[PDB]
This record gives structure tokens, sequence and C-alpha cells, in this order.
RNA sequence: GGACUCCUUAACUUAAACUGAGGAGUCAAGUAGGUACAAACCGUACAAGGAUUAAUUAUGUCCAA
RNA sequence: CUAAAGAUAGCGUGAAAGCUCAAAAA
RNA sequence: UUUUUUU
RNA sequence: UUUUUUUUUUUUUU
RNA sequence: UUUUUUUUUUUUUUU
């Protein structure tokens, strides 16, 4: 009965491990031969994200480079409206 | 015979692009409702209190939960809160007994053999 | 599934976390902001 | 390694905590063994038997705590025994679960009486006969069924175990003073010998009989 | 070290017979051989037993 | 060669006020055996430095 | 709101990180060494770790500090205890135990007379035996022969 | 191969020096590929706490403080057990 | 024929909670090299010698590779081929010197890598691909095989490989064919006297010890 | 599955006839009230339905003392003030064991009174 | 012949010891007077504390 | 009785200053928890540990911040 | 009446290198260096010209180096 | 020996019988 | 040139 | 731990 | 328990 996951579903089972092709897990049963589990076919799995994209991943994300130009920009820079500036 | 309630209901609607409509000839017809549901709102939750104050050696029920988280499109956590303090606990009390009926045998013992003087 | 094309190969190190033509990046952030 | 699983990252693996406290195979852990344990040394007398174990079981072997071990040497109705004029082994720890290992009985057994095992027969026509000496078993496995010669298997394990079979020829008795070996020998056996659940003829170990089954 | 122990115990040669503490055994199974990489026979079609 | 390694060698001649580029080092390293000998002697001495106390645990 | 990571990943990786809690310092290194003395009583590897504190603090750390550290690792590995000859043995054959040693030889004209019985018991209970103190003690003994209380006559001829 | 393009996953197996048995188990999922070697993927217990290796920076606190199992497979006593994603 | 063949795991205890879940050896208990019970002489070995030779240059290195990783062995070899420990360093030429390698097979590799590692061998146009040869049959055919391709691997991708390869001598076995090289493993020699005995031997009184020989027979 | 082969044998076990005598109050006597509670216990009881069990008190104070007699006419005696339950049974383990083996070879161990 | 250093064996000498968390244990009940052969506290017990503190702070007479 | 009306519930814990140049995010990473106090006198600003505030905080198994919490007299 | 990326956000299947907005960098019109392999990412005391010289930067320190 | 033992938690049969567990003692 | 395990 | 080992097992807990 | 990561260009894991 292979199954995705294993259980303790008899009062006297034990997890072990079966020579296999591969390294196994399992869980046998004495007092009935139905609850014999063989962990065989799992779910395919996924790719994982690296940790050094831990930094930039989780958090608040800041803008990189700010903006200056709309709070910079004024008329006596600009040679074309410097003369019309007037401070009397 | 038990009693649950409901916290969060279904209200905002979405739209989806109707089978035989071009790239882009306006919004599409009202698909379906969801419930925009945060971190940390609570979906269901039984008001019914633990009766059994001194057995606090028995894990809370979460069956009923448990039947229905793997349903759920989100990862959930049981909770279980109370009005129980540690104040008001047995545990203190009877750890003070046990340690005062040891002291009180110790003792005992030890003025019995007369290895020592009394008082 | 979204694993063929090389706008979603990982930044490694020394790369500014934001090379040419990436969405995973947008799409991570998205996912855990609420999908 | 360094990379973050899906469960792990977005989920944050929730599933290990969603298990109920109910329908469980066997209860909780009672929390009762808490602070005010107080330790004592222990001490046990084995035969001088043990001496076999060597140092190198004693000492070599690392251990949480010390393990220590003396040989009381003594020169040589009713068997009238004193604690005085025999000779003996002083085992002394701190942990009892140092005196109960079972190699140390083992030490003593295997080289004063070892071990056995049996085997019942049972089915009608199922006989375990003799040939016109050993090594040569033969058991027939029913009435009309050609017999199986295990004579294989006992020359493997000459010297090592023995089989003996009753006057009646029901009873596969086995006796050794290797555990491994007469194990494994029983089971060697019990797996060509193993009984049909239906028509319920051949072998099985004592203690564990196999349940009838019948077709709807 | 072995060269100064074998030095020293030179010089107390034995006197008693030694006491030995091996593992029993059945000796009188001595004479018997075991076979592995035997084949099976097959000298007529009928077969009158068994061979494991 | 004689168990000093560049690391620890260009810290101990800067250390020591030297101003020697890696040519001539180089150059040296080939040329004059001897020469290069004193340099790595003269910077050992320097890199090499003993504390305040020292004690001797042999007898004990 | 923001991770440490995140703030970390734009500044120098070698920038030394700032102290949130500053206290003054011990201005008395025997004072202070005394009382923490007073809590390590059972653990060797505690008052092993304080001696190396001490010794890396100052190159002359005071005589009684160094008699009541080594009566202090002797106590432990008393004749009631469950220790093993092995563990005395390891501990001998560590280089802060030969240092502490010779410091203590280093100094030994300091060696009071009331101190000699501990260090014997200390030297009984560790099982080392030392040619280079041994005999000042010795001295000290006889010399005080007619001064020592009858218990101490006993413990001092057993041991 | 015929395949004009394949995924980037297929393709990390596929530059695996091992042998098909082991190059199945790994594709399928019962052996995972770490530091060069072949090893049984980690096991999730009920009730007690994954390896500080497998959870987030942040989660490491928390993990920590939960039951620990330091026993074999079989004395065991999970009620559940899979492998950890 | 029919089955899968059998590891090393099937002779051992399984640990999944654990780094080395299974020990992997190269051969199986029954099969692991040993040494003939008759020595007639004892050997010893030497680590490591070497040859200098200033008339014609050619200089020798016999190492005794037994016990140690092959990595590590492989990665100290290239530094030697290389030459680049010496100060007269040409990249252009080999400036090298030969070195002999000896008991190969007993050599070691840490994790699972026995039983979950292959080979591949390029073919020019062939439609079953690459042929893959396992590390058994390499180390039951050739040990001197395992260090090599690591070697050749590690040394650079140039026209001078060949060169560099070429002067690399591995042999599975203690001594070597070599005629003009001194042998790493030499017979063993008598150890050195002492000038004290350790020991303090009294006897005990003759007619005690004769007493108790005669209530002990 | 998993099939139990050996399994200990009952300090009762092959056992012909048993005798206690000990005096109530003296050190060490634990032992005596032990094997007592276990003799007339109700598995004991059960299993070995042919026991001949017995126990005196004696009215001064002496040694105590265990007398166990096999079925294969072998006799051991015992003092329960310098032994234990553990200790007593390997000193007469191979007459146990011989004796059981004997009956095992003859008989299964399956069969019922 | 310094090419080869790679092939030289080294020993680096122990920084401290190591302990059990029962071995540690036992120290302090040892301490506290629990040791093998009894409670001191209950009984006096060769070797104890107190009896020691006592003889080895005051073992000079007055004059 | 247990259950009586006359029962203190204070407690009574130490705490720490606010060093100058400090940031919340600097003592939170440290192991503690920043605190003020502000009514009927100066601004004030301590630190208390998280081990021990969080214990008060969170006084069940399977709980969270408690009602408890807030009815309290610290004599910090 | 613009191609990639950062924050916010409209549409879509919280899809797509799409479709379209608000404000910063780069390319367009940028060299050499790093990121394995082909503009957009990091860094630059950033390419008038010549020579066998010294430096805290992204970042590295078992071998190819 | 004393103490304790759910209207009955897990096996079993044809309506039964029988075993085991919890509790108690050690 | 591995660390930790209060009293 | 024993060539016990196609999906079958023993011993010892390392 | 830690040093060893997507080191996923190759060798190697020598701790």
């Amino acid at each position: 009965w292979h199954r995705g996951t294993l259980s303790l579903l008899c009062s006297s089972c034990r997890y072990v491990v079966r020579k296999w092709h591969v390294p196994i897990l399992g869980v046998d049963c004495n007092a009935n031969p139905r609850h014999k589990q063989a962990l065989s076919v799992p779910a395919p799995r996924s790719r994982g994200i690296p940790k050094h994209l831990y930094p930039f991943l989780v958090g608040k994300q800041y803008p990189r480079h700010p903006r200056w130009r709309q709070a910079f920009t004024h008329r006596s820079r600009m040679g074309k409206y410097k003369p019309q500036v007037a401070r009397n | 015979s038990k009693e649950v309630h409901q916290n969060v209901h279904a209200t905002y609607a979405v739209t989806r692009k109707p089978e035989g409509t071009k790239m882009g000839q306006g919004k599409g017809s009202i698909d379906r409702f969801v419930a925009r549901v945060p971190a940390g709102r609570i979906l269901f939750h039984i008001p019914q209190i633990n009766p059994f104050h001194p057995f606090p050696e028995v894990e809370p029920n979460f069956a009923a939960f448990k039947a229905i988280a793997p349903r759920l499109p989100v990862p959930v956590v049981f909770r279980e809160q109370n009005n129980f303090f540690q104040m008001h606990s047995v545990k203190d009390l009877i750890r003070k007994r046990q340690a005062e009926e040891r002291e009180n045998r110790e003792k005992t013992a030890r003025d019995k053999l007369g290895g020592f003087h009394t008082d | 599934w979204n694993r063929n094309p090389s706008a979603r190969y990982p930044k490694k190190g020394n790369k500014g976390c934001r090379p040419v033509c990436r969405a995973m990046r947008k799409i991570r952030k998205r996912l855990r902001t609420g999908r | 390694g360094g990379s973050y699983g899906y469960d792990a990252f977005f989920r944050g693996a929730a599933e290990v905590l969603n298990g109920s406290n109910i329908q469980l195979p066997h209860l909780p852990e009672n929390e009762e063994q808490k602070e005010g344990k107080v330790y004592q040394l222990h001490s046990v007398r084995f035969p001088p038997q043990v001496r076999r174990l060597g140092a190198n079981y004693f000492f070599r072997r690392q251990r949480a705590v010390p393990l220590t071990y003396y040989h009381h040497l003594v020169e040589a109705g009713v068997h009238a025994q004193t604690g005085r004029g025999q000779a003996l082994c002083f085992v002394a720890s701190a942990n009892p679960g140092y005196l109960q290992s079972k190699e140390l009985e083992n030490a003593v057994f295997e080289s004063t009486r070892g071990f056995a095992c049996q085997l019942i027969l049972e089915g009608r026509g199922v006989k375990a006969y003799f040939d016109p000496e050993w090594p040569n078993l033969m058991v027939r496995l029913g009435v009309g069924v050609k017999p199986l010669a295990l004579r294989r298997l006992a020359e493997q394990y000459a010297t090592r175990a023995k089989i003996f079979v009753d006057k009646r020829g029901l009873l596969l008795t086995v006796h050794g003073y290797d555990k491994c070996a007469v194990g494994t020998l029983a089971m060697s056996l019990f797996n060509h010998l193993q009984a049909n659940p239906y028509t319920m003829k051949g072998a099985h170990v004592a203690m564990h009989p196999i349940k009838k089954k019948v077709t709807r | 070290k072995d060269v100064q122990l074998t030095r020293l115990l030179a010089q107390f040669p034995p006197v008693l017979e030694a006491v030995k503490d091996e593992k029993k055994a059945y000796e009188e199974d001595r004479h018997l051989r075991f076979q592995r990489h035997a084949r099976q026979k097959f000298e007529t079609w009928p077969p009158e037993k068994l061979e494991i | 060669e004689w168990s000093f390694p560049y690391a620890w060698l260009a810290t101990s001649l800067w250390r020591q006020n030297i101003w020697l580029d890696r040519k001539m080092l180089a150059n040296l390293a080939e040329t004059e055996p001897a020469s290069f000998r004193a340099l790595v002697n003269e910077g050992k001495s320097v890199y090499f430095w003993n504390p305040d106390k020292v004690r001797d645990i042999q007898d004990l | 709101m923001t991770t440490r990571e995140y703030e970390e990943a734009f500044l120098p990786r070698r920038l030394k990180r700032i102290k949130v809690f500053n206290t003054p310092p011990p201005s008395e290194l025997p004072a202070f060494f005394h009382k923490r003395l007073d809590n390590a009583h059972s653990n060797p590897r505690s008052i092993l770790k304080l001696y190396r504190q001490y010794m890396r603090k100052d190159d002359y750390p005071a005589y009684d500090w160094l008699v009541r550290c080594f009566c202090h690792l002797g106590n432990v590995f008393g004749f009631n205890s469950f220790w093993a000859t092995k563990d005395k043995q390891v501990i001998q054959a560590l280089p802060s135990f030969k240092f502490l040693v010779y410091d203590l030889i280093e100094r030994k004209h300091l060696i009071e007379a009331r101190q000699v019985p501990r260090l014997l018991y200390a030297f009984a209970c560790l099982e080392y035996r030392s040619w280079h103190l041994l005999p000042t003690l010795l001295e000290h003994v006889e010399a005080n022969l007619e001064k020592w209380r009858t218990p101490t006559l006993a413990n001092m001829a057993l041991t | 191969g015929h395949k004009h393009s394949e995924s980037v996953l297929q393709q990390f197996y596929n530059r695996l020096p091992v042998r098909k048995r082991f190059l199945k188990a790994i594709r399928k999922g019962t052996l995972i590929w770490d530091k060069g070697q072949v090893k049984i993927p980690p096991i999730a217990m009920q009730g007690y706490g994954l390896p500080n290796k497998l959870v987030l920076p942040h989660q490491k606190e928390f993990n920590n403080k939960l039951p620990k199992f330091k026993g074999k497979i079989n004395q065991l006593k999970a009620t559940r057990i899979w492998f950890q994603d | 024929s029919q089955s899968y063949p059998k590891g090393s795991f099937h002779e051992g205890h399984i640990n999944p909670f654990a780094d080395v879940q299974w020990i992997s050896r190269p051969f199986m208990k029954r099969n692991m090299p040993r040494d003939h019970h008759p020595l007639a002489k004892q050997h010893t070995s030497l680590k490591a010698v070497t040859m200098l030779d200033e008339e014609s240059g050619n200089h020798w290195h016999v190492l005794d590779g037994k016990g140690r990783s092959v990595g590590g062995l492989a990665a100290q070899v290239v530094r030697l081929l290389q030459g680049k420990h010496r100060v007269d360093f040409t990249p252009r030429t080999a400036a090298g010197d030969s070195v002999i390698v000896v008991n190969a097979i007993h050599l070691k590799m840490a994790g699972h890598t026995w039983d979950t590692k292959v080979y591949k061998f390029d073919r020019k146009t062939h439609p079953a691909g690459p042929k893959i040869i396992t590390a058994k049959t390499i180390m039951a055919r050739n040990p001197a095989m395992i260090l090599n391709l690591a070697v050749k691997r590690m040394l650079p991708p140039n026209r001078l490989r060949p060169i560099m390869y070429r002067k690399l001598f591995v042999y599975a076995g203690a001594l070597h064919p070599h005629w003009q090289v001194p042998q790493v493993i030499v017979p063993a020699k008598t150890p050195a006297e002492v000038s004290f005995l350790p020991f303090s031997v009294e006897r005990a009184d003759p007619v005690q010890a004769a007493a108790r020989i005669a209530a002990l027979g | 599955p998993k099939y139990d082969l050996f399994k200990p044998l009952d300090f009762l076990a092959c056992v012909k006839s048993v005798h206690v005598a000990y005096h109530p109050g003296r050190p060490r006597s634990e032992v005596c009230r032990q094997l007592i509670h276990h003799m007339k216990s109700d598995s004991v009881r059960k299993r070995f339905p042919s026991l001949q069990a017995s126990y005196q008190l004696l009215g001064y104070n002496a040694p105590s003392t265990i007398k166990i007699e096999l079925i294969n006419g072998k006799k051991h005696e015992f003092q329960a003030e310098h032994f234990s339950l553990r200790e007593m049974q390997m000193r007469f383990d191979t007459d146990q064991f011989e004796a059981y083996l004997e009956y095992m070879k003859s008989q299964s161990v399956e069969a019922k009174p | 012949l310094i090419a080869l250093k790679w092939f030289r064996r080294k020993r680096p000498p122990m920084r401290l010891p190591k302990y059990s968390p029962l071995s540690l244990s036992l120290s302090i009940q040892a301490i506290r007077g629990h040791g093998r052969w009894g409670s001191e506290r209950e009984f006096p017990r060769g070797w104890d504390q107190l009896h020691l503190k006592d003889i080895l702070g005051s073992p000079l007479r007055s004059e | 009785g247990v259950l009586g009306a006359g029962r203190s519930s204070a407690v009574d814990v130490a705490c720490k200053p606010w060093k100058r140049f400090v940031r919340k995010e600097d003592i939170q990473r440290a192991g503690y928890v920043p605190c003020i106090v502000e009514k009927y006198g100066i601004e004030r600003r301590l630190a208390i540990h998280r081990d021990t505030l969080e214990a008060l905080a969170f006084d069940e198994q399977h709980g969270h911040l408690s009602y408890l919490f807030q009815a309290r007299l610290f004599r910090l």
C-alpha cells in the first residue's frame, strides 16, 4: 500500500527502513498486514529560493535611487530665466 | 448541539473575460465574489470555554479545524484563549505541598537517627 | 509553470538583485504581499 | 543546504502545527519526572562468564557516565550456596540502564547453555520423519506431495546449531549457541515450511498462529 | 614498549597450565562439509524428493 | 622558501618604512638570493614578537 | 517594517556595530574576581574560564585568589564524588592547569601557614604530586607542629 | 536530446554524474542533491520542531523552543511524518 | 542478471538522522584489500622521498598515498606537476618534476561517493550517447585511474596538459618497476636501545611461591 | 512483521516446590515478601497450577532461608538476606534451562492444562 | 624537501575538556551532600563538607 | 479563599536606560523591548527584557495578548 | 508620441517581453572591470596621448586563477 | 497482602465466551 | 586554530 | 553485526 | 551545534 506519507494506525506500529533499491522508510503492522505502508511515491519537489536573496525579498523595499530633480530646479539655476528674477 | 459563528463574509466582486471576446473590448462581466482576508484576521471561532480547569495535562480539541484546514487556500493555526491566570492555578499549590511534604519527611528521617542535636 | 525562459534565472552574488529582464523578483514580492 | 522551500518560505511550514490531540495511538508521556531526582550508585554481581567480554566492552566503549568492573576470583546432597567461597564479577554504575544490556547476559548464556527455538507442524498428513541418520532431514508436506530435503541448511549450520524432531514428527526443535545463527536457521526453515491460510497444512513458530480464511 | 614488555615477560616463564573460555560448540559435526556453489541435479524427470 | 608568506612579508616591510616596488623585489628574489634572505630575516624580527611574560612547563 | 539584512546590504561589510549598553569597567580586579568566585563551586569549566580571564587581564594575579581557585578546583574532585581518575588525568594534562601551578610556584614564598592544610587536601583530592611546593609545605607543618588542632593533625596524617 | 527546450530544473538534474537508479529517485523525490552528495530528504514530525537550517532567520527563535527528538526511527512515536519541502 | 546491484548500504545500519547515514566502501567487507599473513620481513613506509639531480636537472618525488584523500592528493600533485613551487616558474614550459604514486588502492572517499559516482566518456556522433562507467568497475580493473582522472581534470586546459600528464606515475601496489629511484617503503630496522628500565621487579618468598604453586596445581 | 523467538523464563518456571522461612522485621527482608507475593499471585496460579508454595514466619531472630526444588530433582537453598530475585535465578538458570529444553523437545510449548 | 610540507602530521592541544549533562548534574548533587555513600545531611559521612570547612578554616589554635 | 477579592496582582521588574543615539531597532535586536513613561512627570525612557516582558504578556500556552496585561501595577 | 529595471497603480487568467500612467538611474549617445557565454544590473578619482609604479571596490582568498 | 478498576478505550464470536488497556500496587 | 551544556 | 537479502528476516542500539 | 553556498562552468569536499 504505497502512500505519500506515513502514520501510526495500529497499536504496535514501528517506523522501520527497508533495504530496497534505495533507502525507503515504512510502517509495519503485526495485527493487520493491510496497514503495511511504504513511502515510495512522494510529490515532486519544487525549486527553492536561494538564501543570498533573502535581504531583498522580505520587508519594506525602498526605492534604490531617490527623487531630487523636481525639488532641485530653480529659475536662478537657468540662464534663460535668471534675468527675469527680481528681488526688489 | 454546539454553536459556531463566521467572521468573514464574501462581498468583493471580481470580473472575468467571457469566452469569445477580443483583446480589449471593455471590462468583463462579474465572475464571482471573494473576501479580502488579510493576515491575522479570524475566520471561525467557538466562544466555548474549557471547563476543565484543574486538568492542564490535556491539550485542546482542534479536530474540526483540522478537518477543514487542508481545504483552505491559506495556512491556518489553531488558537484557544481563556480567562485563566497563573495566580489562579492549582499546579503551584500541588508543587508547594509536595515540597513541604518532602521537607517534612527529610526532617523526620534526620531527627530519628539522632546524629545531630534538636531545635 | 514559469521555468523555461531566461527572464527568471535568479541573481547570483555581485549582480545587484535586479539584472536585465526579470519578472520573478516582482512576482515573489507580490505573492507575499498578497496574491 | 541553502535554499528555502516553498512550504517554509510562503506557508512557513504550518502543517506541523495543524495536528489534533485525539485519535492518538498512545497516550502522552506523563511529565512527572521533574526536578528533584536523586541518583545513586547501583551494583550487581554477575557470574564469572562475563570475563570473556574483556576490557574492550567495559572501558574502551564510550559512555555518558563511568562504568567500573571488577572480578572477584576465588580458588576452588543440597546446593547450599552463600555469598562467600565462590567467584563472581562486580559491575557498578550510576545509570541503571547500563546494568541491563543484553550483551552481558548473552556472554553467559552462550558459553553456559545457549539458545533454542521450536516450530509446530499442523495439517492432515503432514509428517516430519528422519532419514537413516544425521545429517539428513526430510519433511512431507501433505499427502501425495513429495518430501523436502533439508540437508543444505544442516550442512550450512553444522557445529553451530542442531535440529531435533520428536517421535511423532510434529515438532521441529532447534538448539544452538549463537543467537543470530539460531534465529536465522529457524526463519530459514519456516520460510519454506510456512502454512497455507486456507488449507492450513504446514509449520508455524510457536505463540504466533496464523488466522484462517474462507472464500465468499 | 613491545620490546621492553617482552624482555620483562622473559624473566617469568610459564609454570602452571593456562585456562580457556572459548565458545562451546557441537564438535561432533566437525566431519561435515557444506558446498555453496552447488547446482541442483535433475537425474530423472519425476522427482522423488524436492531438494531446496 | 624561508617559511614566510608574502602576506606577512608585505606588512613586515611596510611597517619598517621600507618602500620597495614589487618589480625590484622580484628581481632581487631571482638575482640576489642573499639580499632577499637578508630582507626576510629583517622582517621576521618585527613580525614575530614575544609577550611580556614567558612560562616554561617542560618539567611540570 | 524593515529587516536588519536589508539595512546592512547597503553599508560596508567591515563597518563596526554600535553599542547599545555601556557601563563603567571594574576598577579593582581582585575584588571583582573574588565576588565572581562565589558562584562557581561545581563546574570545573567555569573555574578554568575565570582563571583564564584573570590571567589574560593581569600578569601577576593575587596569590590569595590563586590559592582559592586551586582549592576550588581541587574540591570538585572529592572522594565522595562520582568523578573518575581519567577525568583527573586529562585535567592535569591541560596547559591552563600547568600555568596556574607555575604561577603558584613562582611566588611560593608568599604561602601562609593557614593555607597549607587546604593545599594538601587539594593535592590528595586531585592525586597530583609536586616536588616544587610540598617541601615548603612540610617545613611549615613541622614548624607549627605544636599549634595544630587534633582533627587537622589526623587529616594531615591521613593525606 | 531531441527536445529543443528544457526546464532549468530538469537541466540541473541532467547534469548530475550519478547512476540511472539514483537519477530516477532524485527526479521522483525520494532523494535530494546537496553539497555534491545524495541523502534522504529531511523528515518533518508532527508536533516536534523542524531543523534550524530550514526555517527563516526570524522563525529560528520560536522553532528552537519547540520539542526536539533525540531518538531512533524505531523509537519515534510520531502520529504522522512526511518529508519537508 | 535480473536485478539491481547490491550496494554498500545492504551490509550495515541506516541512520537518516545524521550526515553520514551509511558508510560506503569500494568493495564488500569480504573483498577489501588485505596483506598476506606470512610476512617474510616487516616493512616501513617513508611517507615521501625526494631525489634531486643537478647534472640532468630531472627531479623525482615518490609519495605514499595510503589512507589519503583523492582530492587533496590530486591538488598537491598538481602543484608539483606545474612547478609553481619554484621561483623560476615559466607557464610557457613545463617546469615540473616527476611524481610517483603508490598504494593507490588504499585511497578514501568521504560521503556516498563510492556508490553514487560515475564517469562519462564522450563519443563522436554516437546515437547511444556518451559511455558511462561506474567507479566500482574502475576500482576493480585499474585503481590508478581514480587519481589519474582527478589530476587530469585539475590540470589547465592547454596543449601542455599532455606533457604534464605523461610525467605522472601511479601504481596500485607498494613497489614500482623503476630501476634508478629509491623506494618509499623499506625493510624495518631494529628499535633503538634505552638507557633505563621502566620496570621494578621484586620477587616473593620462594617457599610461599612453591606453596601457592602446589595449591594451584 | 517481527516474531519473538526467545523469551526470558519466569522465576517460578519449571519449579517443583518452593519454601520460604524468614523473620518479620529483620533487616534485608524485602526479598521474602516479594517472593511470597509473587508466589501467591494470579498469573502464577494460571500459568503453573501444579506448584507447591509455602511460607513460614519464625518467632525468633534467625537468618532468612529460601528452598527451591525443580521438576528434574535438583534442589537449591539460598539466603534472602544476601541475594536478590535477579541474582538467585542466575545461580540455577542452567538446571532450569536443561529441564525446559527436555520439556520442549518432548512436548510443545503451546499445550494447555 | 620543504616543498612537501603538506605531508607533515600535526596535533593541536586540548583547549578545554567536554562533559555530558548527567556528568555535570552528578557534580552538584555530590557537592550538596548526596555522594555515593549516602546522605551527608541525614548522617555525617566520611570526607563531608561541613567538617572539612571548619577544620581547614580554623586549623590554628588561640594563643 | 484563593478566589477572594482581597488579593494583590502587582508585579516588580527592573529596567535599563535608553542610551543616546539609539534606535528602536537596535534595542529590539539586542533582545529588549523599548518603553516610555509619560503622564504626571517628565518623559522617561526604559528597556525591558523580552524574556521578562513577553512572559507576562502571553500568560497562556495557546493564547495571545492577555487582557490582564493592561490591568496591573508595574513597579519599574 | 522609447527599450530594460526600482516604488505606487489601471487592465488581464493578481497570467505574458504585452496595453497604458506618476518620478529616479542606465542604455540610447559608454571603453576597459565583475556577473560563465550578446546593450539595460554593481562599481568607476569613468577612454587627449606614451612608459615594466603606488592605492580598500563590486568582490575574492583548496585546484584550473 | 494492601490499594484501585471507565457502563466500557482497543481486539474477538453467530447470540456468547475469552484477551488487552485505563485506574491501582510495586 | 571548532563552540556550547546556569547554580 | 551475519552473502540473511527480487516486496521475506535475525542479533545488537552503535 | 557551527564552519560549506544556486559551488548549478569543471575537479574536489581533502573538516
